């Protein structure tokens, strides 16, 4: 439950992400296409964590090999970050339950929910730029930190490491479009309103995909997947459904040859007659 | 009486504003405007629909439906 | 919207008549089709009706002898009257009542022109 | 009073234009048309519905529902 | 559409009657059933009612004594009058009143012929 | 006459409150309000719609549809 | 809401004329469009009509000779009258009638001003 | 005034034909029927709904909502 | 079957305080923008104050600051707290229920209470 | 003119019973009650909406929409 | 529901004038706003309207000189009147006409009290 993410190069990045995925989850029988899969996080009970050290961003040397990220195992949520220099693990308010041995623990005022680091930083994911520079800067932003308050520039630093670790762990789409900023020239990844819409619908996608069976399309919320190789090229690991459920007990409906989240379908099959509006 | 129980094969909005539906092997129509989105929902979602009338020959009217 | 009634006329007591009434397509499937009658100096009263789903209802005096039906293809209602009595002499009107749950115009009731049935006693003419 | 709480087992559209629903083991009807497309959706997705009323026996009317 | 109330004749003070009303099934589930009354000479008055979801209501002079119910299967309202008084003598009319939220047209309000109740 | 069969390519709400649909290659409009959310449910779910009308040229009106 | 008709005038028998009526766009697609005539002394008579979906109808005295059509882009209806007879002389009226299934404000039946047609 | 922002914890259809919705910690009702399908939809798909009234205490009425 | 039952109000010396209150039949309370109208002897009916279903208050200028209208949607009742009265505020005060648009009940329809005498010296 | 094209960012039910929609980064509202479920469904399901109108500035009204 | 006109008064023939009408929020977005006018003696005629989606119409004698517009945020219609002739002298009325497809109350038409425009 200690892993690393190697920001040295394009191929060393996905090696890190993959090694963490294989370690954390098992592939789905019906969603494989060339060793790349959609896998579902394993039952682990219940406040289990992983500490993933960030190791790269220096390219030529070996600086910055401090700072590790704590991520709950079932969630892929970030509980907080350790500072391996000062040996202090800064845990978010809503993450009180999970404790790692030895390291000092400073419970903070504010929680991890993206609404919070967006408000108290400045930027919002969507429009947000993440490069190799912005990661070094975001690294130094967390080494200079102490207290239980959460500054503006430390809320920026978590919003960027969240996007490129736990977020890209989840979605192969973020992995691909970000790994660009690692090789020569700093191309600079921009988080598009499309990648952001994927992170909000994570749990919903998770509940649907297990029931897929070569069904051409998949339809969940505002998100569409035209074939098996658009799922595969977007989602990498999903929550375990056995948060997960919004209101239903029916996860899915097969309509024509498309798998709909039954809830998205219900939400446009509950309209009154329509001539009934004339009675206003 | 139970006239036909099954999935809706096709459905049709008619020019007099009635709604025809094909269940089992036979066609049935209804004048009830509320039943229109209810039936199309039952079709799309593969609900088992049972049609209830007092005359059961294909081409009869109905205003009573069970939705399983 | 038209309601064309036909049939009916003179008939000796105990005989039979088939009244038929032909409705516009716009309104047929939307209607419970009724038959009302008005005897001279009395008021128009219910006789029979059949809904769009074929639920039939009759005035008590007519059960067993009258039988109403739809033909959804021909857009017509039929009232078959058997073993007629002189109490059945009247002007029969066709009714088209737009059912609760559907809509046409502001018009919720349509009537036929009227058509005379006379049930006639064996000592009478005949014509 | 909470009469029943559970998933809509089945639903019937009736000739009087009311809507019948079956929750727990009991049937309930409502004359409110607005409740028709809301209830059919709760049934589609097994939303846990809870019927509220003053008469709680099978065959009783309601015009109050909690959707969970 | 048709309302047939029945029950009710003469009863000596302090006794009980049970009136019933048969409602035509096309509107029964659509309406709150009621009972009004009218004494000879005076004008018609509310007595009790029962919505489609079993909610009841009573005039003050009658509370604690009368109860109103529905048998939804037989399409009927029952009014049980207990320990009657001479002030309760009147013609009791059944009333069907379409609830707001269902449509039916263009009626909405329907009455019965009445039934005479006398107490001395 | 079956005028066009296929899936709704786009739909358009018009200023006169009529609803335009595009099937096969051609455009058709209906003035029947009831048909709007039914046609939208079909466009989303790729249902195969067959538009029925007396005149089948583009820009013609319809009031009869078959849903598969 | 405006119905403006044109065409019509004097013409010998066996001759031909083409009427046309320009409708306001707000109700044109909502309407089945008709032509009605009225002779002097006699009462208005149906001639021809066409629905929003293209269904046509004709009085049988006019079948084979008249054809009605819509142009949905120009918001107009036409009636093409061939081999006119003396029977056919009258004042022709354009009619827009809102269909069962749509809704325009409280007005559901509109008429145009009229246009004279004469056949010697 | 922005009274509660969050996802709909529950819905309720009431006997007076008003729709009740629970957001943040607090119940709110609307007497607008147009909002009933719109709110049930936001509840079904976990939309963050933001309820706007001039009076914000639990038990207040609203007729203005933002759907995110 | 709709009833607006007013109470409160009577005689009070100028610069005083009176609380009017209307209890509305349950059926239409949540559907209504509740209001108060007054009629002074000699004149026709004046608008006074009103509050929507969603808590939005409106007033007549000669009342602003002094009266405040409110709802308790639980008790199905409407309040008019009157402060610092003056002889021009003498009238019969009608409670009003006005059904809101988008309620499919009867938009814009007006109901009224029997009327209450409020006199100031 | 075509005024905005894109997905619906948010939508808002207004106190005058109108419906405001946000396409691209600009706001539009409609008075057509029919458009309320049609638009919200396009929002729910990530349909591409193009708003059509004569005045194109943010805060303008519409009653013509293309749905893809 | 109120409608208050403003602007307008005396101007010299050739000069200009801006009318403004404030409308109640409850109905502004719901309606196509129009300006009507009634010269002393004569009957009230259409001048200009703009719909909710901004489609503008004008009477023929006003094209080019008059332009209608909405500030949907301040809830007002404006009628800029340029090159005012003496035929334009009339009481000008603000008109709110609720549109097919939307609903408020039983009324479908609302009028202002009128504002006078006088030209020499």
């Amino acid at each position: 439950q200690e892993f690393t993410i190697d920001f040295s190069t394009q191929q060393s990045y996905v090696s890190s992400l993959n090694s963490i995925r294989t370690a954390i989850s098992t592939p789905l029988e019906h969603i494989s296409q060339g060793a790349t899969s959609v896998s579902v996080i394993n039952h682990t009970p219940p406040g289990s964590y992983i500490s993933v050290g960030i190791r790269g961003l220096d390219v030529y040397q070996e600086r910055f090999d401090h700072l590790r990220l704590i991520i709950e195992r079932n969630n892929l949520s970030v509980a907080g970050f350790v500072n391996t220099t000062t040996n202090t693990f800064y845990r978010f308010s809503d993450f009180a339950h999970i404790s790692l041995p030895g390291v000092t623990t400073i419970s903070m005022t504010t929680d991890s929910s993206y609404t919070t680091p967006q408000r108290v930083a400045a930027l919002e994911r969507s429009g947000m730029q993440v490069s190799r520079h912005s990661l070094v800067s975001s690294y130094l932003a967390l080494m200079e930190f102490s207290g239980n308050t959460m500054t503006r520039e430390a809320s920026r630093a978590v919003l960027r490491f969240v996007t490129v670790t736990a977020q890209a762990l989840r979605f192969r789409q973020i992995q691909r479009e970000f790994r660009q900023a690692l090789s020569e020239t700093a191309p600079v990844y921009t988080m598009t309103p499309e990648d952001v819409d994927l992170t909000l619908n994570w749990g919903r996608i998770s509940n649907v995909l297990p029931e897929y069976r070569g069904e051409a399309g998949v339809r969940v919320g505002r998100i569409s997947f035209n074939n098996i190789s658009a799922i595969l090229g977007t989602v990498a690991v999903i929550l375990n459904c056995h948060e997960c459920q919004i209101t239903g007990d029916r996860p899915v409906i097969k309509i024509t040859n498309t798998l709909w989240e039954s809830n998205t379908a219900a939400a446009f099959l509950n309209r009154k007659s329509q001539s009934l509006y004339t009675t206003g | 009486a139970d006239c036909a129980k099954g999935k809706i094969e096709f459905s049709k909005y008619n020019e007099d504003n009635t709604f025809t539906v094909k269940v089992s092997g036979r066609e049935y129509w209804t004048n009830r405007w509320n039943l229109q989105p209810l039936l199309q929902s039952a079709q799309l979602t593969g609900m088992t629909v049972t049609i209830i009338s007092n005359t059961c020959s294909s081409g009869s009217g109905f205003a009573q439906v069970k939705f399983n | 919207v038209q309601l064309q009634e036909s049939g009916g006329g003179l008939v000796q007591a105990g005989g039979s008549l088939r009244l038929s009434c032909a409705v516009s397509g716009s309104i047929f499937r939307l209607s419970t089709m009724g038959w009302y009658r008005q005897a001279p100096g009395k008021q128009r009263e219910f006789v029979a009706s059949i809904t769009s789903y074929g639920d039939t209802n009759y005035r008590d005096s007519v059960k067993g002898r009258f039988t109403i039906s739809r033909d959804n293809a021909k857009n017509t209602v039929y009232l078959q009257m058997n073993s007629l009595k002189p109490e059945d002499t009247a002007v029969y009107y066709c009714n088209a009542n737009i059912e609760a749950g559907t809509y046409y115009g502001p018009g919720r009731d349509y009537w036929g022109q009227g058509t005379q049935v006379t049930v006639s006693s064996h000592h009478h003419h005949h014509h």
